[PDB]
Formats: structure tokens, C-alpha cells, sequence
């Protein structure tokens, strides 16, 4: 009962678009969540298969695209990324109301 | 509750597709093939905005989903959407539309208000983007304090559009897409 998050580490220059994948490895997922941690943990968006994600206060939809076309995968893409978007991003998923978390992705934008 | 439904609609994402191709164009609808191979079944309920694009022409989609996207078999991915089809003409350089926002009489600065590089946008798309700015950065629909108000567009040529933040956009009486470089001001007020 485990979720993966690839890539675990990203370093890129201003303006690059970053993709992070969140996967259900050994179970049937429904909703996935995307968070961000400021060194605490901030919910950014909630995402069901087939629908467009819902975004929390402070998060703009086109800065943080979310795709979620199967019950097994969701992809966050921080589009045109800028230094202030640097930090730690974590995904989780519910099982078919406990969340299971991915290891996270450390992002550095320069 | 209905402030909650407005929040869910306008704080969620939208589908933005470029150079999709019209497969069919009936009265009240369009059937489009997106460049990622998804099919869009889009409703157009207004007699004032009846997209006229012919089979094989290229269109842009800036639109919202009216229910959960589904897979067939084969396994074609179908999107069910409303409004938001325009031509593909681009502006030479992207522009910031001139939004000013007030929350109870006070000037509220913008954050993450994006530039657009298209010539035209549906009014329904101007609605959802203006309101997205409001729900995400300025509190619209998230406290009892901030649940209604308006936005209003004003063109270089004098004409206007306005929507009421307390209610759903009026899809049934939507008017044709407009040229966004001719938007003189957009003003939005939360009350």
C-alpha cells in the first residue's frame, strides 16, 4: 500500500516547466492531493480522475497544472517555474479516509 | 449550498487546448478532436454565440467541464464541456489584461494574473479567469464577508459586459467572443 513520486530531485533554470508524477503502486486510488512544505505542510489542490483539480487559496490553476486520466497516476506540472517556486512538494492518494504519501520532490529553480 | 458550488466551479482548473480540429458542428454543440487525441463534446446553449466553424478547421479551447471526463473502448478519452471555442489567431506579443480589483471599496493588488496571447476570448472564459483571480487571491466565496459583487468589462469602442459574482455565469445568453486587445478596463469588486 505505497505511492511513488518521481523525480525526487529537480534543479532547473527560471522558465522551465517541471513534471512530477504520483503513482499508486499496489492499490486502487481515488482522490489524489498535492502539497507543498515550507521548512508547515500546505494543501495546494485536490484531484479526482476525470475532473479538473480543485485549488486552495493562494494557488493559481495555470501555474500548477494537474492531469489525472487514470486511477493510478496524476501529474503536476509547475509551468514556467521561477525561483520563488523552489521547495518540497508531496503527493498523496486515498484508497478505495486515509491518505498515503509519496516520498516527495525537492525542487530548486535558479 | 450555492456559495460552495460557485467556489468549486471557479476555483477548479480549466481545459486549455490549442489547434484542436472540428469534427462536427451541430446547432447547440461542437465535436472537436484535440491534438492529444481526446474528443471534446462541447455545449453552446446561447443563440447569440453559436460557433460557426466548419469541419477540419482549427480552433482553440478555453473551457470548463460539466461532468467527469470518460473513456470509451477503444479507450478514447471524452471531455464534456461548455462554451469557450475561439479562432487561433494570436497577438504579436502576450498582454496583461487591465484588471483592477477592489474588496469592500479598497484597491487589492493582483497576484498570478496571467498574460494571454490570443486575439479573442469567449466572455465565459473572461468570466472564469477573472473569477479565478478573485477566488484564489482575494477571498471570493471563501468567507460570508465576500460572496457577491461584480465584474465589468469596458471596450475601447464604449461597449460593456458585466457579470454578477453572486450568481452563475449566464451561459444561456452569452455573447460572441471579443478582441482582448480592445478591452479598455476590467474592474471587479467584491462586496
Amino acid at each position: 500500500a505505497v505511492v511513488s513520486q518521481h523525480p525526487s530531485r529537480v534543479i532547473v533554470k527560471s522558465g522551465t516547466s517541471v513534471k512530477i508524477e504520483c503513482r499508486s503502486l499496489d492499490f486502487q486510488a481515488t482522490t489524489m492531493f498535492w502539497y507543498r512544505q515550507f521548512p508547515s505542510l500546505m494543501l495546494m489542490a485536490t484531484s479526482n480522475e476525470g475532473s479538473k483539480a480543485t485549488y486552495e487559496q493562494g494557488v493559481e490553476k495555470d501555474k500548477f497544472l494537474i492531469n489525472h486520466a487514470s486511477l493510478t497516476l496524476s501529474t503536476l506540472t509547475v509551468t514556467s517555474a521561477h525561483p520563488e517556486d523552489s521547495g518540497f512538494y508531496i503527493c498523496s492518494a486515498l484508497a478505495g479516509d486515509t491518505q498515503y504519501f509519496g516520498p516527495g520532490t525537492r525542487l530548486t529553480v535558479l | 449550498d450555492n456559495i460552495k458550488d460557485l467556489l468549486d466551479w471557479y476555483s477548479s482548473g480549466s481545459d486549455t487546448f490549442t489547434n484542436s480540429e472540428v469534427l462536427d458542428n451541430s446547432l447547440g454543440s461542437m465535436r472537436i478532436k484535440n491534438t492529444d487525441g481526446s474528443i471534446s463534446l462541447i455545449i453552446f446553449p446561447s443563440p447569440y454565440y453559436s460557433p460557426a466553424f466548419t469541419k477540419g478547421e482549427k480552433v482553440d479551447l478555453n473551457t470548463k467541464r460539466t461532468k467527469k471526463s470518460q473513456h470509451t473502448s477503444e479507450g478514447t478519452y471524452i471531455h464534456f464541456q461548455i462554451s469557450g471555442v475561439t479562432n487561433t489567431e494570436k497577438l504579436p506579443t502576450p498582454i496583461e489584461l487591465p484588471l483592477k480589483v477592489k474588496v469592500h471599496g479598497k484597491d487589492s493588488p493582483l497576484k498570478y494574473w496571467p498574460k494571454f496571447d490570443k486575439k479573442q476570448l469567449a466572455i465565459s472564459t473572461l468570466d472564469f479567469e477573472i473569477r479565478h483571480q478573485l477566488t484564489q487571491i482575494h477571498g471570493l466565496y471563501r468567507s460570508s464577508d465576500k460572496t457577491g459583487g461584480y465584474w465589468k468589462i469596458t471596450m475601447n469602442d464604449g461597449s460593456t459586459y458585466q457579470s454578477d459574482l453572486s450568481k452563475k455565469f449566464e451561459y444561456n445568453t452569452e455573447k460572441p467572443p471579443i478582441n482582448i486587445d480592445e478591452i479598455k478596463t476590467i474592474e471587479a469588486e467584491i462586496n
